[PDB]
Parts: structure tokens; C-alpha cells; sequence
């Protein structure tokens, strides 16, 4: 019953900043954290944090602490992920999950070039 | 942090026998009686899809040739009979203890 | 009966 869609895919230049979005649909995600995940290319899975949207309440891996900002809109049921000051190893695809950590979104491709 | 290890790396199995991939972590990944590893796998170019989680827990959609096991720091994926479709990677996840961690992968090739 | 959202994550 639950589906997360992720934003379409961003070229980002260097020193950027950059804002990817999660919506789902099928779950309320006042009832859940959202967690995000990056994949490097070729690489493994990270964890970055989760957000708890009923109360804005975050936790985030200590080497992601400056790097992102996580925020949710109840209304709209809808996560986000910034990223700031973009360089190339932050180039990734990024995962939204939610229903503890069973349901995840399709990815968002990240890549950094200028 | 958690470390995970996971073993091997890379495993290359016939179609009909048994896969069997292991998760080392550095630290107990349990707390109150419940273990909390998960195990993903991942297709190239798709999002990871929960096999197993609380250790041994099948999730659902996903057959009863997976199966987990383990506890503590000691964890273990079984596959079988592997089939043309369980050629992937995959990862062992804690969600014990913040931040929560990954095994490095085990790609499953068919032999 | 087992569910992933009580158990794929610790809770508190």
C-alpha cells in the first residue's frame, strides 16, 4: 500500500546547494520516521539520518551532520534532503525508506560537475 | 560506531545449491531479547529490497528460500535453491545503535 | 506476528 516517489535526477555544480524530495503516498508519515540512505556509484550503502515529521525531530550520522538538513511537510506528506556546499563525493543516488526501513523510495542520482 | 563485516565479498554458486553469506559486527546488535540486523538485496539500477529483518523474520513478499539466522555479533543469510534471480548484491544492516550501519556487500554471481 | 515496522528498527 505504500509507495515513496523521489525527485528526478539533478547535475549540481560545485559549492551548491541542492533540495531532493520524497512524497509518499499509502502511509501518513506523521506515523514513521524517514530515513535516507546515499549510494555512492559502484559503492555501498550509507546511512545519513532520519527525521521523525510529526515533531521535526532529526538524527543524523555524525560525517552527514553539516552536510544535510532533513525537513517534512505532514500536509503534504512529503520529506526532504538538502545537501550544501556540493563536491564531488557527494555525488550519489539518494534513498528515501520509511515503515521502519522496509519500504524505499526509487532513488534520486545525484551528480556534481561544473 | 557498529562495523559490519560481511563475508565473502564475492560468491559464485550453481543454480540448485546453497548460498551462504555471513555478517560480523563489532558490537552486539542486540538489546532486550531482539537482534536487529536486516538484510537487503540490491539489483543494479534498482533500490534495495528487505529480505529478512529482526535476524530471522521473512518479509514479506519474499520466498522461504531466504533465510536468516544468528544473534549478538554473529549473523548469517541462506539462500536456497539459489535460482537465476538471486544474482545480486547484498548488504546486512543494524539498526541497533545510531548511526545505523551497512556490511560492505557480498555480490552473488551463478556459477 | 512479526512486523517491520515494530521490529526492522530499534525504537524507543
Amino acid at each position: 500500500q505504500v509507495q515513496l516517489q523521489q525527485s528526478g535526477d539533478e547535475l549540481v555544480k560545485p559549492g551548491a546547494s541542492v533540495k531532493l524530495s520524497c512524497t509518499v503516498s499509502g502511509f501518513n508519515i506523521k506515523d514513521d520516521f524517514i530515513h535516507w540512505m546515499k549510494q555512492r556509484p559502484e559503492q555501498g550503502l550509507e546511512w545519513i539520518g532520519r527525521i521523525d515529521p510529526a515533531n521535526g525531530y532529526t538524527k543524523y550520522a555524525p560525517k552527514f551532520q553539516d552536510k544535510a538538513t532533513m525537513t517534512a511537510d505532514t500536509s503534504s506528506n512529503t520529506a526532504y534532503l538538502q545537501l550544501s556546499s556540493l563536491a564531488s563525493e557527494d555525488a550519489a543516488v539518494y534513498y528515501c525508506a520509511t515503515y521502519g526501513v522496509a519500504y524505499w523510495g526509487q532513488g534520486t542520482l545525484v551528480t556534481v560537475s561544473a | 560506531d557498529i562495523v559490519l563485516t560481511q563475508s565473502p565479498a564475492s560468491l559464485a554458486v550453481s543454480l540448485g545449491q546453497r548460498a551462504t553469506i555471513s555478517c560480523k559486527a563489532s558490537q552486539s546488535v542486540d538489546h532486550d531479547g531482539d537482534s536487529y540486523m536486516n538484510w537487503f538485496q540490491q539489483k543494479p539500477g534498482q533500490s534495495p529490497k528487505l529480505l529478512i529483518y529482526a535476524a530471522s523474520n521473512l518479509e514479506s513478499g519474499i520466498p522461504a528460500r531466504f533465510s536468516g539466522s544468528g544473534s549478538g555479533t554473529d549473523f548469517t543469510l541462506n539462500i536456497h535453491p539459489v535460482e537465476e534471480e538471486d544474482a545480486a548484491t547484498y548488504y546486512c544492516q543494524q539498526t541497533n545503535e545510531d548511526p545505523y550501519t551497512f556490511g560492505g556487500g557480498t555480490k552473488l554471481e551463478i556459477k | 506476528i512479526n512486523n517491520a515496522y515494530n521490529m526492522s528498527i530499534r525504537r524507543s
